[PDB]
């Protein structure tokens, strides 16, 4: 008989969570970084065959990108939202900026 | 995700549109310093790294307040002094510049032709289409007054119909836009663009605009004109340089004012509600937006920080920024400067290109550009959509090598304890979970039934990693205390638990074929083991082998996920594979091998063996039995000595797993086992239970195997999925205990044969020493035996040896000869000359179980190999006619050729060991040239297919609401449920099981009992009357049943072939069970049986074509096969068939001479087809004299073969011929400027000579054998200018181009064999116009393609529709793979559903609702840029769109809302 | 209908959409041989009225652009003559159920 040389030490890997990306903050890739599995196309065209819509929630929103974000009701837009900086004896409030209008905008 | 955190307000659509210059107002940063960093490595205020544009370097934001962890980001304008243009929307300002006229600012078509298009695209912006084509109807140096009454009287049309439509309800406020709809416009703008393209002059004015010039999408050039044009505009209107970029702004801004009435339909789909006007600087660019900080962070490889890639193509255009800035200041103060300045325009507008694209920059043009740009982020396979969106990574997710275990159940995991202690769940801890929850906090991170975080009621984590017991039973002992906070009474803490033995696993195999390769299963945490450990059962659905293959575990983080994951996606219900309803689980190897003993006459146990394998297999704690104490039967031998018989402990182990109040099983099956190999008169190889008792024949890889209606398969019928995954848990430990206790095994002597045997192939193979000869004899037509050595016979067999055709004869004659010998000697000696037999053979066992091998490996082992086959053909041969070194030149014999006779079991010589080599290296080069084959097919299905499901009213539909079948493969039944569907007499033997199962107790008062079979019995008097009719004959009064009441609802609402079978069963079976009440069960089990609402069928559908076309992907055993012929007919819609049929049934009365003399009459004759030689006699002197003599064949030979007279020669050579001949030999000479002796013609004969002496150019002598047709002869003159001429070579090239008799698009028709009664005629190419004047021998009314476009042309949409089923199912019944019909319906339907013959592709994809399913397919820019200009709201209801929305799915568990009923008032 | 032998001259096509309630059918005769409604693969075409049209529509809760199309100048549609928005019905003669009725509209 013979031992063949390669054996199955670096193919296994588990994450419960960790690092992300910064421009999509979804997990990271990598043996070593300890990095998420990918759920493919194909995995994706799977979980709906199944008729299984929560676990196609699951395995592609609620557990890789999920951010509750802020959208205007005005002008339906993501990234024109800012939380305002207040007076130390207010509260901050989350606010448009391109439906907000200038305070030297006074018209009378 | 947390449970705890609820959304109340979502997404439900997404308009498409432009930033305008109003980025002023969001964005108050101006970006105006180029350099990025400064010394001490801060960002310099008005820099791209500038403090406004988010948080950066532990800097609080200027804008947000906030740090790093809470800013969003903030976005930054960067002016631009010019208008520079935008490079996705350029090709269509390049259109609408164009198209207007300088002068009049109108466009350069008539102020009617214009009107007329916004007045049907106004139209088309609703959902009425018959009116758009109701314009046209309206008509009247036409004077003003008409053309503006013609105008007032199309656009009451369209108030008159848009009004009425609108009382209606065809269509809404916000228009009535669908895929059709979307044909129609798209029909329209691009022949609006058309008209708009090659009009000349201004029809409004007179005058005319000079043409413009671009190149690659930098420049606008004003071309110059012609003299013969400059003088038209100058009587009229009177009585190639560049241009700046800014006037190709006010040339389209002063159009855009005149012409919004025409551009107000064009660029909107759906009517312009807010009605804005479309201005023309939403083409051109006044200010960049810039990204924020977070989306721009520096790139670092190794340790080495570099500039962001998004920051070096930017900068770059704010230095441009700059650079135009200093030179306009002396432009302040006032040639060179303007050649900057123009320079500055290029670079300015190739900079903002740059940060676009990155083709559309082209630069320097050195090769392997970098940075590229944010298309290049968008587009590929990589992309973002792709890459980020469609597929994602994933958190709570494992990998591992799997390993294989018996021990576990088939439904099962075993998941190692390095994984079981790290992948947690958020359990809410409550008042019922709070004892277990509490010792999970206790046991901490490294005990396994432990915890690892509480999360408290604010969302604040508490890690448990660091702490001791004291710490976390302090913390345990606190779970259920309130905190006393308002904001979060409703709340409640979380405990993190880890994954224990009732958690839930989606396990995958990596490449997913099909959904079955992605199941759920039940987590068994198994202690000191670092793999994940399957059950063998599960191996046949993820097409695993356990040798280095991994497997995905997904643990799934909330009840809705849970609860799918164990209810719709377990291994218990993907028995049945969706392809053809075949079973795919079953046990394998020596589970197969082991119930041929253990259920063999044999077998006998005592008391203390019996009752040991009963607790062996079914354990009553772990829930096996449905009883509580194992319960036991009498032995079947009582006074010797009580002993218990092998197929009693089958008996016993179904009896304590199937359900106490039902009845027992009744089934009669077959083995793989014939009756022979157990003695005279046994009945060991039919199956029979009775009651649920195995009374006879053993069990096989046919009963508990992946095998169609065996025990495991009628016990998923009868008992449900639960059960009959039980009994393959059941079985599967049964005889893993008892192959441990009594084993297998497999030695030399199983390989031996007995003394007399192995004479016996000694003598066949005797026989085959003069076989090779024999066979060589007959193949070169040489009688009475001669010997090998024949001088005579050695010339003909060498004349073989140089043609391809010729030795594909002689091999295949040879391997016919060989191919007899070799079974006869498996014949004779593998079951009767063996040394050791069936039940204690093992290698006999194996094969004739299904365990594993075939009686054809059992034959190479122990007889002999026999021939060596090599693509089709025998072994190969060198040039000097030699097989090997070894043998004499032209060796007739079979060995010589490859036949090899010797076996595994006595070794090989080496001659047929080096033929063997050969065999076994033709297999691994068929797998080298199979990359990729079927990746791209199926992904090209399932993305058109993806949204495709079943709705509530039984129709078929797509997700934006489209049509597409109105009930599922015809009568709506589910394949995987189908299977016992006409299994009538086991549903009859099994009345009172299966009565129960589909208990109809407490259904009558659910559900319609009479309406349905009322109306049956109608139509099936009425379908019998006119039965022998033909189907243009059928009268329409009454239509199926299925089309007037709803199968779930009316019970006996049934598909008219289940009716039939179901009415034949009952007739032709007289067997206390009535036949009244045996349809009531089957007309039940129909109604049980059905497709359920938002199932979707189309991805099963794809991939119950992409998963065995996998299987289908290998060489020839003519006509397109397997994969090259499957991406012709479901990708590309080829219209151009590599290899176009016609299949042409002939009549009965009609017989085969008759119909081998109609094939000739049909395919093309060459000329060159009956030409024996052409003998030329160039002479020169006197002109050079050409004598072209014709030897033909002989004038029986060739009427004979062709069906040609020797007339239809003479009105071929004189007139088709020899004008082809004088066209080669004028060319030929314009490159080259730059026996029988006869005589005395008649009259005719010179009078035919002299008529074709004036038609041609060089002819002057010509004659032909009008008695025997057996010669012609001409002889031409040329000059004596030209030197040498080959013209024997263009004589060949002219005879292989002249047809005598061809039908045009048809080369070939040839008599196949009659293959089930259709004595058919297959015609090499397709023209039906031909055809059907040939009726006097050929029924047209059958005559059958494969071309689908050619029916579609010729025969409708319906005969292509039937086309498709029938070709897509000749690719798979080749391969003896079946799919059902169910796909294949939806697949033809889904192709014609605009009337036309749609391909999976792009332009298949082009006419559909959905943007986002079209931008994550491919050309991702491109469909966007074909959105934003025509302001699409996309509604998010394709599955592609709800996932880049993160949107719940539509099919399936999101087909439906699920609402709370709340007591109080 | 106008049954014509080898082609029409294009300045007479125009005269084809000339009489607006009317309309005029042009066949070539060649064309006409074999009637192709006869063929086994083309099942039995029934155009509907417009009040079983109506029924159809109601009870599948259609528009008329959401069924599947079948082209103006089909060959079996321009044998019927269907006018655009006329719904057509097809009896199928299905591999797994027997008769099937499915529909299909003229645009």
């Amino acid at each position: 008989y013979q031992r063949l040389r390669h054996m199955v030490n670096d193919k296994f890997q588990v994450r419960s969570t960790g690092p992300v990306n910064s421009l999509t903050m979804q997990p990271v890739k990598g043996r070593k970084r300890h990095g998420g599995i990918r759920v493919g196309e194909m995995e994706r065209d799977a979980l709906i065959g199944h008729g299984t819509s929560f676990l196609l929630q699951d395995r592609l929103l609620n557990s890789s990108d999920y951010t509750q974000a802020s959208v205007c009701r005005e002008c339906g837009s993501i990234l024109t939202t800012q939380q305002s900086v207040p007076r130390i004896g207010s509260i901050s409030t989350v606010c448009c900026r391109r439906c907000s209008m200038r305070f030297e905008d006074a018209k009378k | 995700m947390d449970i705890s955190k609820p959304v109340g307000s979502e997404i439900t659509s997404v308009d498409f549109g432009i930033l305008t210059a109003k980025i002023r107002n969001l964005s108050a940063k101006q970006i105006t310093n180029p350099t990025v960093l400064d010394n001490l490595g801060h960002p310099v205020s008005g820099g791209l790294y500038d403090l406004a544009l988010g948080a950066f370097l532990r800097n609080l934001c200027s804008t947000c307040g906030l740090d790093e962890k809470f800013c969003p980001g903030h976005q930054g304008h960067i002016e631009l002094p010019v208008p520079c243009y935008n490079p996705l929307f350029f090709n269509q300002l390049y259109i609408y510049l164009r198209a207007s006229c300088l002068f009049c600012h109108h466009f350069r078509l008539k102020s009617v032709e214009v009107h007329r298009y916004a007045c049907k695209l106004r139209l088309l912006q609703y959902g009425l289409i018959d009116e758009s084509y109701k314009l046209d109807e309206i008509t009247l140096d036409i004077s003003s007054t008409l053309l503006n009454e013609l105008k007032s009287k199309r656009s009451e049309y369209v108030d008159m119909a848009i009004a009425k439509a609108l009382s209606d309800g065809r269509t809404t406020e916000r228009g009535s836009f669908t895929a059709t709809v979307n044909d129609e416009r798209k029909k329209l703008v691009h022949e609006f663009h058309k008209k708009l393209l090659s009009r000349g002059k201004c029809d409004n004015c007179g005058m005319f605009s000079p043409k413009f010039r671009k190149d690659g999408f930098t420049k606008i050039f004003e071309t110059a004109l012609n003299e013969k044009q400059i003088t038209n505009n100058r009587v009229k209107g009177f009585i190639s340089t560049y241009i700046l970029s800014t006037e190709v702004k006010n040339i389209l801004d002063t159009v855009f004012r005149k012409e919004q009435c025409v551009l107000q339909y064009v660029f909107h789909s759906r009517p312009n509600l807010s009605r804005k006007l479309v201005k023309a600087d939403s083409f051109f660019m006044d200010v960049l937006v810039v990204p924020p900080t977070r989306f721009r962070l520096p790139s670092k490889l190794g340790e080495e920080v570099h500039e962001n890639s998004q920051n070096q193509l930017l900068s770059k255009v704010l230095t441009t920024s700059l650079l135009i800035r200093d030179l306009n200041d002396d432009l302040s103060k006032l040639r060179v400067i303007f050649s900057r300045l123009m320079n500055a325009f290029v670079t300015i507008q190739n900079d903002v290109n740059a940060f676009i694209d990155s083709t559309k920059a082209q630069g320097r043009t050195s090769g392997k550009v970098p940075i590229p740009g944010v298309k290049q982020a968008l587009e590929k396979k990589e992309g973002l959509f792709r890459k980020h969106m469609m597929g994602k990574r994933v958190n709570y997710a494992a990998r591992s090598v799997i390993s294989p275990d018996p021990n576990i159940e088939t439904n099962e995991i075993g998941v190692p304890p390095v994984f079981a202690v790290k992948l947690t769940y958020p359990e809410p801890v409550t008042a019922y979970n709070i004892a277990e929850l509490r010792q999970a906090v206790i046991n901490g991170p490294d005990k396994w039934p432990g915890a690892t975080q509480i999360q408290n009621e604010d969302g604040s984590l508490v890690s448990l990693i660091g702490m001791s017991v004291e710490q976390r039973k302090a913390l345990a002992n606190q779970l259920l205390t309130p905190s006393s906070n308002v904001s979060t009474h409703t709340l409640n803490k979380k405990v993190y638990r880890h994954i224990k033995n009732r958690d839930v696993v989606l396990m995958n195999r990596q490449p997913t074929l099909h959904k079955a390769s992605m199941m759920g299963h039940k987590v068994r945490v198994l202690p000191n083991e670092k793999t994940l450990r399957l059950h063998y059962a599960n191996t046949g659905a993820y097409n695993a082998d356990f040798d280095g293959d991994e497997m995905n575990m997904h643990f799934p983080q909330n009840e809705n996920a849970r609860a799918e994951a164990l209810n719709l996606a377990n291994t218990d219900s993907q028995y049945l594979t969706p392809t053809s309803g075949s079973p795919v689980r079953g046990l394998i190897q020596d589970h197969i091998s082991a119930g041929v003993w253990l259920t063999s006459k044999d077998s006998f146990f005592t008391r203390e063996q019996y009752q040991q394998y009963i607790y062996g297999c079914i354990r009553p704690e772990d829930g096996h039995t449905t009883r509580s104490k194992i319960v036991t039967l009498p032995p079947t031998i009582f006074k010797p000595y009580p002993l218990w018989t092998g197929k009693q402990i089958i008996t016993t182990v179904l009896l304590n797993v199937t359900p106490p109040d039902m009845p027992g099983i009744n089934l009669i099956s077959k083995n793989k086992i014939k009756n022979e190999y157990w003695g005279k008169g046994s009945l060991e190889n039919e199956v029979l239970f009775k009651d649920g008792a195995l009374l006879c024949g053993i069990l096989d890889k046919s009963q508990y195997g992946a095998s169609k209606y065996g025990i495991v398969h009628s016990l998923h019928e009868v008992y449900g999925p639960e059960v009959a995954a039980k009994v393959l848990s059941v079985l599967g430990r049964l005889f893993t205990n008892y192959i441990t206790a009594t084993a297998f095994t497999c030695g030399m002597d199983d390989l031996r044969l007995t003394a007399e045997g192995n004479k016996w192939r000694t003598d066949i193979l005797k026989t085959s020493v003069d076989t090779g000869r024999e066979a060589a004899a007959e193949v070169t037509n040489l009688d009475k035996d001669t010997p090998a050595d024949d001088p005579e016979l050695l010339k003909r067999l060498q004349e073989i040896l140089r043609d391809n055709n010729k030795s594909g004869i002689l091999d295949a004659v040879t391997s016919s000869k060989v191919n007899a010998i070799t079974s006869q000697v498996v014949s004779k000696c593998v079951p009767d000359g063996t040394m050791k037999k069936f039940p204690c053979n093992s290698m006999q066992a194996m094969a004739l179980s299904g365990a594993k091998g075939s009686n054809v490996n059992v034959s190479q082992i122990m007889c002999l190999l026999g021939q060596q086959a090599l693509e089709g053909r025998r072994v190969p041969v060198m040039v000097s006619g030699k097989t090997l070194p070894s043998f004499k030149p032209y060796e007739t014999d079979a060995m010589a050729g490859g036949y090899v006779k010797g076996r595994f079991y006595s070794g090989i010589k080496p001659q047929e060991y080096y033929f063997h080599c050969m065999a076994g290296r033709e297999g691994l080069i068929d797998t080298a040239v199979k990359t990729s084959r079927s990746g791209y097919l199926q992904r090209c299905l399932t993305k058109q297919l993806e949204g495709v499901h079943v709705s509530y009213d039984n129709s078929i539909r797509d997700a934006d609401g489209t049509l597409v079948q109105f009930m599922y493969g015809g009568d709506a039944i589910d394949i995987t449920k189908e299977s016992h569907m006409t299994q009538f007499e086991f549903c009859l033997d099994n009345y009172y099981a299966l009565l129960k199962k589909y208990n109809p107790s407490a259904l009558i008062e659910h559900l319609d009992v009479e309406s349905a079979l009322k109306y049956s019995k109608k139509t099936l008097k009425y379908r019998k009357k006119h039965s022998k009719e033909p189907h243009y004959k059928q009268s329409v009064k009454y239509d199926p049943v299925l089309a007037k009441y709803n199968p779930a609802k009316y019970l006996g609402s049934v598909s008219e072939n289940f009716q039939d079978k179901l009415e034949s069963f009952l007739d032709k079976n007289s067997k206390g069970v009535n036949e009244k009440k045996f349809r009531a069960l089957m007309q039940l089990k129909y109604m049980r049986s059905l497709i359920n609402p938002g199932e979707a069928v189309g991805i099963i559908a794809s991939q119950s074509v992409g998963e065995p076309s996998t299987q289908m992907t290998l060489n020839t055993f003519n006509v397109t096969l397997g994969i090259p012929r499957l991406r012709e007919i479901v990708m590309t819609a080829s219209a151009a068939i590599k290899t176009p049929q016609m299949t042409l049934p002939i009549w009965n009365d009609v017989s085969d001479e008759q119909a081998d003399t109609f094939c000739k009459s049909i395919s093309k004759v060459l000329l060159s087809e009956v030409i024996d030689k052409v003998i030329v006699t160039e002479t020169t002197g006197t002109a050079r004299s050409y004598v072209i003599h014709m030897r033909f064949f002989d004038n029986n030979e060739y009427s004979e073969e062709y069906d040609v007279s020797k007339e239809e020669l003479q009105n071929v050579i004189s007139n088709q011929f020899i004008h082809l001949l004088e066209a080669a030999i004028v060319k030929e000479i314009k490159k080259q400027k730059r026996v029988e002796a006869n005589n005395n013609m008649n009259k005719v004969q010179r009078d035919r000579q002299s008529a074709i002496i004036s038609h041609h150019r060089f002819i002057t002598k010509y004659n032909f054998d009008d008695e025997s047709g057996k010669w012609c002869e001409f002889k031409l003159e040329l000059a004596a200018d030209t030197e040498k001429l080959l013209m024997v070579n263009i004589v060949e090239e002219i005879c292989r181009k002249s047809i005598i008799r061809q039908i045009p698009h048809i080369d070939r028709c040839v008599h196949p064999e009659p293959e089930n009664g259709k004595r058919v005629l297959v015609t090499e190419g397709v023209n039906f116009q031909a055809m059907w004047d040939q009726e006097a021998f050929i029924d047209v009314d059958g005559i059958t393609s494969n071309d689908v476009a050619a029916v579609l042309k010729t025969y409708g949409v319906e005969a292509a529709r039937n086309t498709i089923v029938n070709e897509i199912n000749n690719v798979f019944s080749r391969y003896a793979i079946s799919v059902s019909f169910r796909h294949l319906d939806l697949i033809a339907d889904m192709m014609t559903r605009q009337g036309t013959y749609l391909a999976f592709n792009r332009q298949g994809m082009e006419t559909s609702t959905s943007s986002f399913m079209k931008m994550s397919y491919e050309t991702t820019c491109q469909f966007l840029t074909k959105a934003v200009l025509d302001n699409e709201r996309e509604q998010l209801d394709s599955p592609s769109a709800r996932i880049v929305v993160g949107k719940l799915n539509n099919v399936g568990t999101g087909s439906f809302d699920v609402l709370a009923k709340v007591p109080n008032a | 209908i106008f049954v014509y032998q080898n082609n029409i001259t294009p300045s007479a096509m125009k005269l084809v959409p000339s009489i607006p309630p009317a309309t005029i059918e042009t066949f070539n005769e060649a064309a006409l041989v074999v009637n192709i409604t006869h063929h086994e693969l083309v099942p039995k075409h029934i155009r509907l009225s417009s009040d079983e049209k109506r029924e159809l529509l109601k009870r599948y809760r259609l528009k008329e652009s959401q069924l599947p199309r079948i082209q103006r100048a089909d060959p079996v549609a321009l044998y019927l003559g269907l006018k655009r928005g006329e719904v057509v019905k097809i009896i199928r003669k299905s591999e797994t159920s027997g008769r099937y009725a499915s529909y299909r509209i003229c645009m």
